Protein backbone atom coordinates (compact mmCIF):
# COMPACT_ATOMS: atom_id res chain seq x y z
CA UNK A 1 0.00 0.00 0.00
CA UNK A 2 0.60 3.62 -1.07
CA UNK A 3 0.55 5.91 2.22
CA UNK A 4 -0.42 9.82 0.85
CA UNK A 5 0.41 12.73 3.10
CA UNK A 6 -0.78 16.02 2.37
CA UNK A 7 0.69 19.57 3.11
CA UNK A 8 -0.17 21.56 4.38
CA UNK A 9 -2.84 19.99 7.21
CA UNK A 10 -4.20 23.55 7.08
CA UNK A 11 -4.55 26.21 4.58
CA UNK A 12 -5.87 29.82 5.52
CA UNK A 13 -6.32 32.01 2.24
CA UNK A 14 -9.05 34.68 1.38
CA UNK A 15 -11.68 34.89 -0.81
CA UNK A 16 -9.67 35.77 -4.81
CA UNK A 17 -6.08 34.14 -3.65
CA UNK A 18 -4.61 31.34 -5.33
CA UNK A 19 -4.49 28.13 -3.51
CA UNK A 20 -1.73 25.02 -3.66
CA UNK A 21 -2.18 22.03 -1.85
CA UNK A 22 0.74 19.58 -2.42
CA UNK A 23 -0.04 15.53 -2.20
CA UNK A 24 3.10 13.42 -1.68
CA UNK A 25 3.21 9.66 -2.27
CA UNK A 26 5.23 7.05 -0.78
CA UNK A 27 6.14 5.21 -4.14
CA UNK A 28 5.92 6.44 -7.17
CA UNK A 29 1.85 6.68 -8.54
CA UNK A 30 0.90 6.40 -12.29
CA UNK A 31 -0.78 9.37 -13.62
CA UNK A 32 -3.98 7.97 -14.11
CA UNK A 33 -4.43 6.17 -11.38
CA UNK A 34 -4.43 9.79 -8.26
CA UNK A 35 -7.48 12.23 -8.36
CA UNK A 36 -8.22 14.97 -5.98
CA UNK A 37 -11.67 15.10 -4.13
CA UNK A 38 -13.61 17.81 -2.08
CA UNK A 39 -15.75 17.48 0.92
CA UNK A 40 -17.99 19.98 2.38
CA UNK A 41 -19.78 19.82 5.59
CA UNK A 42 -22.71 16.46 5.61
CA UNK A 43 -21.86 16.01 1.90
CA UNK A 44 -20.97 12.96 -0.04
CA UNK A 45 -17.38 13.83 -1.32
CA UNK A 46 -16.86 15.21 -4.92
CA UNK A 47 -14.54 14.14 -7.27
CA UNK A 48 -12.76 17.54 -8.52
CA UNK A 49 -10.07 16.14 -10.72
CA UNK A 50 -9.26 12.33 -11.90
CA UNK A 51 -6.19 11.23 -14.06
CA UNK A 52 -3.71 13.78 -11.58
CA UNK A 53 -3.94 16.13 -14.34
CA UNK A 54 -7.72 15.64 -16.31
CA UNK A 55 -10.74 17.77 -14.68
CA UNK A 56 -14.09 15.52 -14.41
CA UNK A 57 -16.87 16.98 -16.23
CA UNK A 58 -18.74 19.85 -14.70
CA UNK A 59 -15.99 21.29 -12.35
CA UNK A 60 -14.79 24.49 -13.29
CA UNK A 61 -11.99 25.73 -14.61
CA UNK A 62 -10.26 27.24 -11.58
CA UNK A 63 -9.04 23.67 -10.11
CA UNK A 64 -6.27 22.47 -11.82
CA UNK A 65 -4.57 19.27 -11.22
CA UNK A 66 -0.56 18.43 -11.88
CA UNK A 67 2.14 16.26 -10.68
CA UNK A 68 4.43 13.52 -11.67
CA UNK A 69 4.70 10.36 -9.60
CA UNK A 70 5.62 11.22 -6.08
CA UNK A 71 4.77 14.78 -5.62
CA UNK A 72 1.33 16.01 -6.90
CA UNK A 73 -0.34 19.23 -6.97
CA UNK A 74 -4.03 20.73 -6.85
CA UNK A 75 -4.24 24.93 -7.53
CA UNK A 76 -7.09 26.63 -6.89
CA UNK A 77 -6.70 29.89 -9.35
CA UNK A 78 -9.12 32.38 -7.15
CA UNK A 79 -10.86 31.12 -4.25
CA UNK A 80 -14.82 31.15 -3.82
CA UNK A 81 -16.41 31.59 -1.27
CA UNK A 82 -17.55 27.93 -1.46
CA UNK A 83 -14.41 26.66 -2.01
CA UNK A 84 -13.23 26.88 1.40
CA UNK A 85 -13.89 22.70 2.33
CA UNK A 86 -11.46 19.53 2.76
CA UNK A 87 -9.58 18.29 0.12
CA UNK A 88 -8.11 14.67 -0.55
CA UNK A 89 -5.92 13.39 -2.42
CA UNK A 90 -6.86 9.07 -3.79
CA UNK A 91 -4.09 6.68 -5.60
CA UNK A 92 -5.92 3.57 -6.92
CA UNK A 93 -2.46 2.60 -8.21
CA UNK A 94 -1.52 -0.38 -6.12
CA UNK A 95 -4.56 0.41 -3.05
CA UNK A 96 -7.04 2.29 -2.81
CA UNK A 97 -5.95 4.84 -0.34
CA UNK A 98 -6.51 8.64 0.45
CA UNK A 99 -4.82 11.34 2.05
CA UNK A 100 -4.60 13.34 5.09
CA UNK A 101 -7.10 15.90 3.79
CA UNK A 102 -6.32 19.37 3.91
CA UNK A 103 -8.81 22.26 5.74
CA UNK A 104 -9.01 25.19 3.56
CA UNK A 105 -10.39 28.60 5.66
CA UNK A 106 -10.68 31.94 5.06
CA UNK A 107 -8.08 34.16 6.78
CA UNK A 108 -8.71 36.60 9.15
CA UNK A 109 -6.67 38.47 11.93
CA UNK A 110 -5.41 37.19 15.12
CA UNK A 111 -8.47 37.42 17.58
CA UNK A 112 -7.64 36.46 21.20
CA UNK A 113 -10.33 33.68 22.88
CA UNK A 114 -12.99 35.19 25.43
CA UNK A 115 -13.10 32.48 28.24
CA UNK A 116 -15.95 31.62 30.06
CA UNK A 117 -16.12 29.67 33.09
CA UNK A 118 -19.10 27.37 34.58
CA UNK A 119 -19.40 24.93 37.37
CA UNK A 120 -22.12 22.39 37.49
CA UNK A 121 -25.44 23.00 38.29
CA UNK A 122 -27.06 21.97 41.52
CA UNK A 123 -29.35 19.79 39.67
CA UNK A 124 -26.38 17.62 38.40
CA UNK A 125 -24.30 17.66 41.65
CA UNK A 126 -27.53 15.98 43.17
CA UNK A 127 -27.65 13.15 40.11
CA UNK A 128 -24.13 12.03 41.51
CA UNK A 129 -21.92 13.87 38.70
CA UNK A 130 -19.80 16.99 38.00
CA UNK A 131 -19.13 18.77 34.63
CA UNK A 132 -17.26 21.70 34.98
CA UNK A 133 -17.31 23.64 31.09
CA UNK A 134 -14.27 26.14 29.46
CA UNK A 135 -15.72 28.18 26.75
CA UNK A 136 -13.54 29.81 24.40
CA UNK A 137 -15.06 32.48 22.10
CA UNK A 138 -14.49 34.07 18.83
CA UNK A 139 -10.75 33.23 18.67
CA UNK A 140 -8.30 33.10 15.28
CA UNK A 141 -6.44 30.91 14.03
CA UNK A 142 -8.11 27.34 15.60
CA UNK A 143 -5.75 26.31 17.27
CA UNK A 144 -5.50 27.08 21.05
CA UNK A 145 -5.18 24.81 24.07
CA UNK A 146 -6.86 23.88 27.14
CA UNK A 147 -5.55 23.03 30.27
CA UNK A 148 -7.74 21.73 33.59
CA UNK A 149 -6.42 22.88 36.79
CA UNK A 150 -8.18 21.15 40.60
CA UNK A 151 -6.48 23.13 43.34
CA UNK A 152 -3.22 23.79 40.99
CA UNK A 153 -2.69 20.03 39.90
CA UNK A 154 -3.00 19.58 36.26
CA UNK A 155 -5.56 17.18 35.30
CA UNK A 156 -5.35 14.67 31.94
CA UNK A 157 -7.86 11.58 30.35
CA UNK A 158 -10.96 13.51 31.99
CA UNK A 159 -11.64 16.31 29.73
CA UNK A 160 -13.64 16.10 26.20
CA UNK A 161 -13.86 19.44 23.59
CA UNK A 162 -14.76 20.25 20.72
CA UNK A 163 -14.63 23.13 18.24
CA UNK A 164 -17.58 24.86 16.09
CA UNK A 165 -17.44 25.47 12.60
CA UNK A 166 -15.82 28.97 10.92
CA UNK A 167 -18.35 31.30 11.74
CA UNK A 168 -19.83 33.04 8.83
CA UNK A 169 -19.40 36.48 9.50
CA UNK A 170 -16.28 36.67 12.37
CA UNK A 171 -14.49 33.88 10.69
CA UNK A 172 -13.52 32.58 14.33
CA UNK A 173 -13.74 29.99 16.26
CA UNK A 174 -15.31 28.47 19.13
CA UNK A 175 -13.95 25.72 21.75
CA UNK A 176 -16.01 24.20 24.37
CA UNK A 177 -14.12 21.90 27.12
CA UNK A 178 -16.16 19.62 29.58
CA UNK A 179 -14.36 18.18 32.42
CA UNK A 180 -16.29 15.45 34.09
CA UNK A 181 -15.67 14.47 38.02
CA UNK A 182 -17.58 11.88 40.49
CA UNK A 183 -19.57 13.81 42.97
CA UNK A 184 -17.02 13.04 45.53
CA UNK A 185 -14.52 14.25 43.99
CA UNK A 186 -16.16 17.38 43.19
CA UNK A 187 -16.43 17.60 46.86
CA UNK A 188 -13.05 16.87 47.92
CA UNK A 189 -11.79 20.14 46.09
CA UNK A 190 -12.23 24.06 46.51
CA UNK A 191 -10.48 25.59 42.99
CA UNK A 192 -11.52 24.86 39.69
CA UNK A 193 -9.79 26.71 36.95
CA UNK A 194 -9.34 26.60 33.23
CA UNK A 195 -6.27 27.91 31.73
CA UNK A 196 -5.99 28.76 28.20
CA UNK A 197 -3.12 29.22 25.50
CA UNK A 198 -3.84 30.90 22.17
CA UNK A 199 -1.42 32.91 19.68
CA UNK A 200 -3.58 35.94 20.25
CA UNK A 201 -2.58 35.58 24.11
CA UNK A 202 0.67 36.93 25.72
CA UNK A 203 0.18 34.89 28.45
CA UNK A 204 -2.60 31.84 29.63
CA UNK A 205 -5.32 32.94 30.41
CA UNK A 206 -6.91 31.32 33.27
CA UNK A 207 -10.37 31.90 34.89
CA UNK A 208 -11.33 29.89 38.28
CA UNK A 209 -13.60 29.47 40.46
CA UNK A 210 -15.21 28.07 44.04
CA UNK A 211 -17.78 26.16 45.43
CA UNK A 212 -19.97 29.08 47.20
CA UNK B 1 -30.65 9.49 -13.51
CA UNK B 2 -27.28 7.91 -12.27
CA UNK B 3 -27.12 7.26 -8.52
CA UNK B 4 -25.89 5.06 -6.14
CA UNK B 5 -28.64 4.56 -2.87
CA UNK B 6 -27.65 2.72 0.40
CA UNK B 7 -29.45 0.88 3.11
CA UNK B 8 -28.91 -1.25 6.25
CA UNK B 9 -27.53 1.13 8.05
CA UNK B 10 -28.42 1.15 12.11
CA UNK B 11 -27.36 0.86 15.76
CA UNK B 12 -25.33 -2.39 16.13
CA UNK B 13 -24.33 -4.25 19.17
CA UNK B 14 -19.72 -4.80 19.75
CA UNK B 15 -20.22 -7.90 18.95
CA UNK B 16 -22.98 -8.13 16.22
CA UNK B 17 -23.16 -8.24 12.54
CA UNK B 18 -24.73 -6.26 9.95
CA UNK B 19 -25.16 -6.32 6.20
CA UNK B 20 -25.43 -2.90 4.19
CA UNK B 21 -26.91 -3.08 0.76
CA UNK B 22 -26.09 -0.28 -2.03
CA UNK B 23 -28.71 -0.37 -5.24
CA UNK B 24 -27.23 1.50 -8.40
CA UNK B 25 -29.16 3.33 -11.02
CA UNK B 26 -29.09 4.96 -14.66
CA UNK B 27 -25.15 3.28 -15.93
CA UNK B 28 -24.22 -0.01 -16.47
CA UNK B 29 -23.09 -1.53 -13.31
CA UNK B 30 -21.82 -4.70 -14.07
CA UNK B 31 -18.55 -3.10 -15.87
CA UNK B 32 -17.41 -0.57 -12.88
CA UNK B 33 -15.00 -1.21 -10.52
CA UNK B 34 -17.28 -0.73 -7.14
CA UNK B 35 -15.81 0.30 -3.62
CA UNK B 36 -17.06 0.67 0.21
CA UNK B 37 -15.41 3.88 1.50
CA UNK B 38 -16.50 5.09 5.09
CA UNK B 39 -15.68 8.41 7.14
CA UNK B 40 -15.77 8.09 11.49
CA UNK B 41 -17.59 11.20 12.86
CA UNK B 42 -14.69 14.00 12.97
CA UNK B 43 -12.66 12.05 10.80
CA UNK B 44 -11.06 11.80 7.37
CA UNK B 45 -12.51 9.37 4.51
CA UNK B 46 -10.87 6.17 5.18
CA UNK B 47 -11.40 3.12 2.01
CA UNK B 48 -13.39 -0.07 3.43
CA UNK B 49 -13.18 -2.23 0.28
CA UNK B 50 -12.83 -2.87 -3.22
CA UNK B 51 -14.43 -5.84 -5.78
CA UNK B 52 -13.54 -5.53 -9.47
CA UNK B 53 -16.45 -6.22 -12.04
CA UNK B 54 -16.67 -10.13 -13.53
CA UNK B 55 -14.74 -9.13 -16.65
CA UNK B 56 -11.87 -8.44 -14.75
CA UNK B 57 -12.64 -11.54 -12.41
CA UNK B 58 -14.16 -10.08 -9.63
CA UNK B 59 -11.44 -10.18 -7.52
CA UNK B 60 -11.76 -8.32 -3.93
CA UNK B 61 -9.40 -6.08 -1.66
CA UNK B 62 -9.75 -5.30 1.45
CA UNK B 63 -8.21 -2.43 4.26
CA UNK B 64 -6.16 -3.34 7.03
CA UNK B 65 -8.60 -2.48 10.19
CA UNK B 66 -11.04 -4.28 7.94
CA UNK B 67 -9.29 -7.57 6.78
CA UNK B 68 -10.51 -10.75 7.96
CA UNK B 69 -14.17 -9.19 9.45
CA UNK B 70 -15.69 -7.65 6.21
CA UNK B 71 -16.58 -9.47 2.94
CA UNK B 72 -18.00 -7.49 0.10
CA UNK B 73 -19.93 -9.03 -2.93
CA UNK B 74 -22.12 -8.07 -5.84
CA UNK B 75 -24.97 -9.03 -7.23
CA UNK B 76 -25.12 -7.84 -10.88
CA UNK B 77 -28.60 -9.28 -11.85
CA UNK B 78 -29.77 -6.69 -9.70
CA UNK B 79 -27.10 -4.29 -9.65
CA UNK B 80 -26.76 -4.51 -6.06
CA UNK B 81 -23.15 -3.97 -3.81
CA UNK B 82 -22.86 -6.16 -0.57
CA UNK B 83 -20.97 -5.37 2.59
CA UNK B 84 -20.99 -8.15 5.64
CA UNK B 85 -19.64 -6.63 8.54
CA UNK B 86 -18.91 -9.12 11.01
CA UNK B 87 -17.29 -9.01 14.56
CA UNK B 88 -18.09 -5.39 14.76
CA UNK B 89 -16.16 -3.34 16.87
CA UNK B 90 -17.10 1.19 18.38
CA UNK B 91 -13.96 1.97 15.95
CA UNK B 92 -16.22 1.40 13.04
CA UNK B 93 -19.15 3.55 14.06
CA UNK B 94 -18.90 5.86 10.98
CA UNK B 95 -21.18 6.89 7.68
CA UNK B 96 -20.15 4.01 4.80
CA UNK B 97 -20.70 5.65 1.37
CA UNK B 98 -20.93 3.11 -1.97
CA UNK B 99 -19.04 4.46 -4.53
CA UNK B 100 -17.76 3.33 -7.79
CA UNK B 101 -14.12 4.98 -7.83
CA UNK B 102 -12.33 6.72 -10.70
CA UNK B 103 -13.35 4.06 -13.77
CA UNK B 104 -11.36 4.12 -16.90
CA UNK B 105 -11.16 6.85 -19.61
CA UNK B 106 -14.01 5.92 -21.78
CA UNK B 107 -16.27 4.65 -19.31
CA UNK B 108 -19.00 7.25 -19.85
CA UNK B 109 -19.33 6.87 -23.73
CA UNK B 110 -22.40 7.52 -25.10
CA UNK B 111 -23.25 9.68 -21.70
CA UNK B 112 -25.79 12.28 -22.72
CA UNK B 113 -24.78 13.20 -26.43
CA UNK B 114 -26.94 16.15 -26.82
CA UNK B 115 -24.46 17.86 -24.93
CA UNK B 116 -21.52 15.89 -24.49
CA UNK B 117 -19.06 14.45 -26.52
CA UNK B 118 -16.24 13.53 -23.99
CA UNK B 119 -17.57 12.53 -20.69
CA UNK B 120 -16.46 11.84 -16.98
CA UNK B 121 -18.20 11.03 -13.77
CA UNK B 122 -18.06 9.32 -10.65
CA UNK B 123 -21.14 8.23 -8.97
CA UNK B 124 -21.53 8.28 -4.77
CA UNK B 125 -23.81 7.82 -2.55
CA UNK B 126 -25.72 9.78 0.42
CA UNK B 127 -24.33 7.35 2.86
CA UNK B 128 -25.45 5.37 5.49
CA UNK B 129 -24.96 5.41 9.30
CA UNK B 130 -23.69 2.50 11.34
CA UNK B 131 -24.03 3.09 14.88
CA UNK B 132 -22.06 0.14 17.03
CA UNK B 133 -21.95 0.47 20.83
CA UNK B 134 -23.90 -1.18 23.72
CA UNK B 135 -26.12 1.68 24.93
CA UNK B 136 -29.50 2.13 24.58
CA UNK B 137 -32.08 4.94 24.05
CA UNK B 138 -32.22 7.60 26.52
CA UNK B 139 -33.16 11.07 27.12
CA UNK B 140 -30.96 14.03 27.64
CA UNK B 141 -30.48 16.08 30.55
CA UNK B 142 -30.49 19.53 30.46
CA UNK B 143 -28.12 21.82 33.04
CA UNK B 144 -28.23 25.67 32.95
CA UNK B 145 -24.79 26.59 32.29
CA UNK B 146 -25.56 30.08 34.25
CA UNK B 147 -23.54 33.51 33.73
CA UNK B 148 -20.89 34.43 36.18
CA UNK B 149 -22.52 36.75 39.44
CA UNK B 150 -19.03 38.74 38.95
CA UNK B 151 -19.04 40.01 35.28
CA UNK B 152 -20.69 40.84 27.85
CA UNK B 153 -22.17 37.79 29.80
CA UNK B 154 -22.14 34.28 28.43
CA UNK B 155 -24.78 31.28 29.47
CA UNK B 156 -25.82 28.10 27.74
CA UNK B 157 -27.15 24.71 28.78
CA UNK B 158 -25.50 21.41 28.69
CA UNK B 159 -26.94 18.25 27.25
CA UNK B 160 -25.83 15.57 28.51
CA UNK B 161 -26.47 11.43 29.19
CA UNK B 162 -28.24 11.22 25.89
CA UNK B 163 -28.66 8.33 22.86
CA UNK B 164 -28.47 8.42 20.28
CA UNK B 165 -27.62 11.12 18.16
CA UNK B 166 -28.77 13.73 16.90
CA UNK B 167 -30.59 16.73 19.07
CA UNK B 168 -31.68 20.15 18.60
CA UNK B 169 -31.04 23.11 20.71
CA UNK B 170 -32.85 26.36 20.06
CA UNK B 171 -33.27 29.43 22.13
CA UNK B 172 -36.21 31.27 22.77
CA UNK B 173 -38.14 29.14 20.25
CA UNK B 174 -35.94 30.49 17.61
CA UNK B 175 -36.01 34.52 18.52
CA UNK B 176 -32.25 34.50 19.90
CA UNK B 177 -29.78 33.27 16.94
CA UNK B 178 -27.44 35.71 17.00
CA UNK B 179 -23.86 34.88 18.90
CA UNK B 180 -24.97 31.54 19.72
CA UNK B 181 -22.78 28.21 19.55
CA UNK B 182 -24.08 25.12 19.56
CA UNK B 183 -20.64 22.47 19.40
CA UNK B 184 -20.68 19.74 17.89
CA UNK B 185 -21.73 16.36 20.35
CA UNK B 186 -18.86 14.58 22.17
CA UNK B 187 -19.35 10.70 22.23
CA UNK B 188 -18.19 9.93 26.32
CA UNK B 189 -16.80 6.87 27.68
CA UNK B 190 -19.97 5.88 28.98
CA UNK B 191 -21.37 5.13 25.66
CA UNK B 192 -23.59 8.02 26.17
CA UNK B 193 -23.59 11.87 23.87
CA UNK B 194 -23.01 15.17 25.29
CA UNK B 195 -22.85 18.92 23.81
CA UNK B 196 -23.56 22.49 25.06
CA UNK B 197 -25.00 25.40 23.43
CA UNK B 198 -23.66 28.92 24.39
CA UNK B 199 -24.99 32.07 23.84
CA UNK B 200 -23.21 35.47 24.69
CA UNK B 201 -25.56 38.30 25.60
CA UNK B 202 -25.03 42.21 26.58
CA UNK B 203 -24.68 41.84 30.30
CA UNK B 204 -27.80 44.72 30.92
CA UNK B 205 -29.69 42.77 28.52
CA UNK B 206 -29.54 39.56 31.66
CA UNK B 207 -31.94 42.18 33.80
CA UNK B 208 -33.93 42.72 31.10
CA UNK B 209 -34.32 39.61 28.78
CA UNK B 210 -35.33 35.89 29.83
CA UNK B 211 -33.40 33.31 27.98
CA UNK B 212 -34.79 29.72 27.60
CA UNK B 213 -33.55 26.85 25.64
CA UNK B 214 -35.11 24.26 24.36
CA UNK B 215 -33.65 20.64 23.59
CA UNK B 216 -35.44 18.54 20.95
CA UNK B 217 -34.81 14.53 21.09
CA UNK B 218 -36.30 12.76 18.07
CA UNK B 219 -35.13 9.11 19.06
CA UNK B 220 -37.23 9.59 22.65
CA UNK B 221 -39.28 11.85 21.86
CA UNK B 222 -38.06 14.24 24.21
CA UNK B 223 -38.73 17.92 24.46
CA UNK B 224 -37.50 19.81 27.08
CA UNK B 225 -37.83 23.91 27.61
CA UNK B 226 -35.14 25.33 30.27
CA UNK B 227 -34.89 29.03 31.38
CA UNK B 228 -31.33 30.00 32.31
CA UNK B 229 -30.34 32.62 35.15
CA UNK B 230 -27.45 34.01 37.08
CA UNK B 231 -27.14 31.97 40.47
Amino acid sequence: EIVLTQSPGTLSLSPGERATLSCRASQSVSSSYLAWYQQKPGQAPRLLIYGASSRATGIPDRFSGSGSGTDFTLTISRLEPEDFAVYYCQQSARSFTFGPGTKVDIKRTVAAPSVFIFPPSDEQLKSGTASVVCLLNNFYPREAKVQWKVDNALQSGNSQESVTEQDSKDSTYSLSSTLTLSKADYEKHKVYACEVTHQGLSSPVTKSFNRG
Amino acid sequence: EVQLVESGGGLVKPGGSLRLSCAASGFTFSNAWMSWVRQAPGKGLEWVGRIKSKTDGGTTDYAAPVKGRFTISRDDSKNTLYLQMNSLKTEDTAVYYCTTGVETYDFWSGYDDHYYDYYFRDVWGKGTTVTVSSASTKGPSVFPLAPSSKSTAALGCLVKDYFPEPVTVSWNSGALTSGVHTFPAVLQSSGLYSLSSVVTVPSSSLGTQTYICNVNHKPSNTKVDKKVEPK
